[PDB]
């Protein structure tokens, strides 16, 4: 639902790379294979952690029960 | 389980080596498997939880290095020491048997170690596969021991 | 003496089929018409080429707890002047024809068939033996 | 020979052969003087979060023991218990507690004490063995947001709960012991949660120190592994265009063509990830052989941020030595 | 005060003269068993050293040492532990001097 | 059942008996001696299986193998016959070897009163040791096999 804090295989912290990855894709218009390398995700186990991540938290937050929608 | 190693349908063993135990035994008993004393000893401790007493036989290769063949590893697996009573003798064909070059030659002189011969408890020829360690055949090692 | 057999052989074929470290060599004896050898050799420790002459002897002892203990370094032994020493057991004596028998040795799964007149193979006695090979 | 040969279908000579009983010479007895003379350490890079260094003329067992102790035996501090006050987020309490337990904390492990488990909860946590991290984030609608905006960073106030919101709350003598080294997360930009107006998070995390074997959050290293030094032997000279093809079987910096003789030679075998591509082509058969030096390890220890990688390696060596000493000092019960 | 439950000598597997023995060590795994195996096999009197973890659910390690008649297995184990300590000391010294070198 | 539709595997049992009773200092047996040992062991076993007709009296020797006198013990008798035949085959093989090396093949007993080790004109270092190498069946081996 949200980007995991650590890579499952090795243990590198990838939870702090999601916003930067989105910014490099959106602002700098970089391709997906170079933005990963610019963030230090060299091993493929770390690359798949945020390359295949589905950010479902944004979709879940549309149905906020504490505030009219 | 010990009293029912053989099915009553035909008398063949039904409790024997399954997949991933036949492959490892074949790779140990492969003809180009040579182990030094450290690897030999670690393998022997690996099959007995570091409890059984093993009498290390003289190596099959002596002058360049001291190397034990994996068939000697399984000879120690069948009979660990002199106090074990298991002395089994058998001759059997493997699953894939390629007959030798000449019809006059015996079966053990074939290619690809098709024929297994166990005398005393030493495995003098052949590889260990489903025919010798698996189920369904009456010439297997475990059937003979039982 | 300790040496049961001794001869010089000419290799005619090296068959490394389906293996990477063990090759099956065929050899014919020099100055002995009826003596023939078929032997499995670890080719990495003792590289064998075709049409190469090599000396093969069979002995009952290398001397000139119950686990096997290697001999002390510096002790004189029959293995000192050889390049490839194997230990095995003779398990089968069979007849090929009249005046011609075959002896089968198994050095822990590596085989040797030695065929010849039984005058020459009289000293083999179906026991453990050392096979010493040099060039 | 001590070179692990690499073939097209198998890996040969992978086991150590330095012990008496390998041959009649009965050499390679354990001599501490010979090992002291032969062993070598060469550090090639030393940052604040990553160390690269070669251990030379050491056996595989000891290097693997160092790697395993680094991964799962060197203690580190991570959040263990989480007490919740009014977590009104979409993210569940279990998930949030797990994420908070997975953040790395910049805490020296030697400033704490191991928590006694059999003690009851009223006196289990003291000022010597527990670090308290308080988080308190409330999200409200931005009253002066742009009309045409859609970024949650502008439409809302605290829509992103990060790891830097984990404030440190000193308890007792930690007000003086942790004065010059306040407890902050090693990666402050870790996105812990996302909120919308009306939601609130407030919690207290008790952080103790444990080993990586108990849980992966306590492992001080993000990664800690070695690799043998690659070795490329060119048995026959390779000339002309084939050399260019011979260059394409390796990473770009591994080998090069001399300008004079126009033949290929190995430039840097360390860059060679062993892809054994050159073994695919029949023209390079019996012209190049590949191997790895069996007693030449290239450790690459990356820290999680709590403490330096050289400290981690030193602690691993000390832990192995203490294991050996503790086993030596124990009496053998029959 | 000494830890009596740490290392035990399994009576049913040892020899009468103590030449062969098997020791059960609690709260260890491959990271110590492999190092002990490598160090003990460098003893000229040891002809058998091998460790095993009988079950992953049990934090336990059985190590078997069989020697010749020159020394007992207990002496070989103590020598191996001391020698592993010396190896760790040498590695420690070399690493800590190469840190200060650069 | 340990054989191919047979109660016992003769080849493996013979090899087992030969191996576990092996001794280089044990003198081999002449083929008639092997046959005599087999007969001595197997005589009382197949002699207590007397054949009775349907009436309930003894059956004459001229018509022992007729169809109407088939009893429940015949399978046992058949087994013994096969057993003897197998042993006889081994003896026959040894006899053939003694006929191929110039010696005298004693498949049948030489005489009732003849005594002494009758191989005495053949040279001992050439042909006696050769036939001892190729075939050596001891009394312990055949008794253990039976
Ligand atoms: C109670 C345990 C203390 C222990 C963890 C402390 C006390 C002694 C410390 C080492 C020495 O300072 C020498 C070196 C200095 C370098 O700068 C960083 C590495 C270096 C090997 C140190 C690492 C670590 O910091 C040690 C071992
Ligand atoms: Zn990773």
């Amino acid at each position: 639902m949200i980007v995991p804090v650590r890579c499952f295989s090795c243990g590198k912290v990838v939870g702090d790379k999601w916003e930067s990855y989105l910014n490099l894709l959106q602002e700098d218009e970089l391709d997906e294979g170079t933005a990963l390398s610019r963030l230090g995700l060299k091993r493929y186990c770390c690359r798949r952690m945020i390359l295949t991540h589905v950010d479902l938290i944004e979709k879940f937050l549309r149905y906020n029960p504490l505030e009219k929608r | 389980v010990k009293n029912n190693l053989l099915t009553p349908k035909s008398g063949e063993p039904i409790i024997a080596a399954t997949q991933d135990f036949i492959t490892g035994s074949y790779l140990i008993s492969h003809k180009d498997s040579f182990y030094d004393r450290a690897t030999l000893t670690q393998l022997l401790s690996m099959m007995s939880d570091g409890i059984e007493h093993f009498d290390i036989p003289p190596p099959a290769i002596m002058k360049p290095y001291y190397l034990w063949t994996g068939k000697q590893v399984f000879s120690l697996l069948i009979k660990p020491n002199h106090n074990s009573p298991v002395v089994i003798n058998l001759d059997a064909k493997n699953k894939v048997f390629v007959p030798p070059k000449s019809k006059s030659l015996p079966n053990e002189m074939s290619q690809n170690d098709g024929f297994v011969i166990i005398r005393g408890s030493q495995i003098l020829s052949g590889v260990m596969d489903k025919s010798v360690l698996g189920d369904g055949k009456k010439h297997s090692v475990f059937y003979t021991i039982l | 003496s300790n040496t049961l057999f001794d001869d010089i052989f000419q290799v005619s074929e090296v068959d490394p089929g389906r293996y990477n470290k063990v090759c099956r060599i065929e050899a014919a004896s020099t100055t002995q018409d009826q003596c023939k050898l078929t032997l499995d050799i670890n080719v990495e420790l003792f590289p064998v080429a075709a049409q190469d002459s090599l000396t093969v002897t069979i002995a009952s002892s290398l001397n000139l707890t119950r686990s096997w203990r290697p001999p002390q370094a510096g002790d004189r032994s029959l293995a000192d002047d050889y390049d490839y020493v194997m230990y095995g057991t003779a398990y089968k004596f069979e007849e090929v024809s009249k005046d011609l028998i075959a002896v089968y040795y198994s050095f822990g799964g590596l085989l040797m068939r030695l065929e010849g007149n039984y005058r020459n193979l009289n000293n083999l006695k179906q026991e453990n033996a050392y096979l010493l090979i040099r060039r | 020979s001590n070179i692990v040969g690499i073939e097209y279908n198998r890996v040969t000579n992978t086991t150590s052969t330095d012990f008496p009983g390998f041959s009649k010479d009965a050499e390679n007895e354990w001599n501490v003087e010979k090992f002291k003379k032969d062993f070598e350490v060469n550090i090639s890079s030393l940052d604040a979060r990553e160390a690269n260094f070669d251990l030379i003329n050491i056996d595989t067992s000891i290097a693997n023991a160092f790697r395993r102790i680094m991964i799962s035996e060197v203690p580190s501090v991570a959040a263990e218990y989480v007490y919740f006050f009014n977590n009104t987020s979409v993210i569940q309490d279990e998930v949030l507690a797990h994420r908070i337990g997975l953040v790395p904390l910049k805490v020296d492990p030697d400033m704490l004490t191991w928590v006694d488990s059999n003690l009851p909860d009223d006196e289990k946590f003291t000022d010597e063995n527990t670090i308290v991290l308080s988080l308190n984030v409330k999200c409200t609608r931005n009253p002066d947001a742009p009309k045409g905006s859609t970024d949650p960073k502008e439409l809302y106030n605290n829509a992103h709960v990060y790891a830097r919101d984990l404030k440190f709350e000193p308890q007792g003598r930690q007000s003086t012991t942790f004065a010059d080294c306040p407890v902050v997360p090693a990666d402050p930009d870790i996105l812990l949660a996302k909120l919308r107006p009306g939601q609130e998070i407030s919690l207290k995390a008790h952080c103790i120190l444990g080993i990586g074997g108990d849980h992966a959050k306590f492992s001080p290293v993000s990664t800690a592994s070695y690799r043998l030094l690659p070795q490329i032997n060119i048995l026959q000279p390779i000339k002309g265009e084939s050399a260019r093809r011979f260059q394409k079987c390796f990473p770009p910096g591994v080998i090069g063509i001399d300008e004079g003789s126009d033949e290929a030679y190995v430039k840097d075998a360390r860059k060679d990830t062993v892809s054994r591509e050159v073994l695919r082509y029949e023209e390079f058969a019996d012209k190049v052989k590949l191997g790895r030096v069996r007693n030449h390890f290239i450790f690459n220890v990356e820290s999680a941020g709590a403490m330096t990688p050289e400290e981690i390696f030193f602690k691993s060596v000390r832990i192995l030595k203490n294991k050996a000493e503790y086993l030596k000092n124990c009496p053998i019960t029959q | 005060e000494p830890d009596r439950e740490k290392i035990k000598l399994l009576t049913q597997a040892t020899s009468e003269d103590g030449t062969s023995a098997s020791f059960q060590i609690v709260e260890e795994d491959h990271t110590l068993g492999n190092a002990l195996r490598y160090v003990i096999m460098k003893n000229p009197d040891v002809e058998f050293c091998g460790y095993s973890i009988p079950h992953p659910s049990e934090n336990l390690l059985n190590i078997r040492i069989q020697t010749y008649g020159e020394t007992t297995a207990v002496d070989a184990l103590q020598k191996g532990l001391k020698d592993l300590m010396d190896l760790c000391d040498v590695v420690e010294s070399k690493f800590t001097e190469k840190i200060k070198s650069m | 059942m340990e054989g191919n539709a047979q109660p016992v595997n003769f080849n493996r049992s013979w090899d087992h008996a030969y191996n576990i009773t092996f001794n280089n200092q044990d003198k081999g047996l002449l083929p008639y001696a092997i046959m005599e040992t087999a007969n001595e062991i197997l005589g009382p076993l197949e002699e207590r299986l007397v054949r009775y007709d349907n009436s309930g009296c003894l059956v004459k020797r001229e018509d022992l193998n007729k169809a109407e006198y088939v009893d429940q013990y015949d399978a046992e008798r058949d087994f013994y016959h096969s057993l003897r035949e197998y042993i006889n085959g081994k003896a026959t093989a040894l006899a053939n070897l003694r006929k191929s090396r110039g010696m005298l093949g004693l498949l049948e007993p030489p005489a009732k009163e003849l005594q002494g080790i009758d191989p005495d004109e053949t040279v001992p270092d050439n042909v006696k040791t050769s036939v001892s190498q190729l075939y050596r069946i001891s009394e312990k081996s055949v008794r253990k096999f039976l």
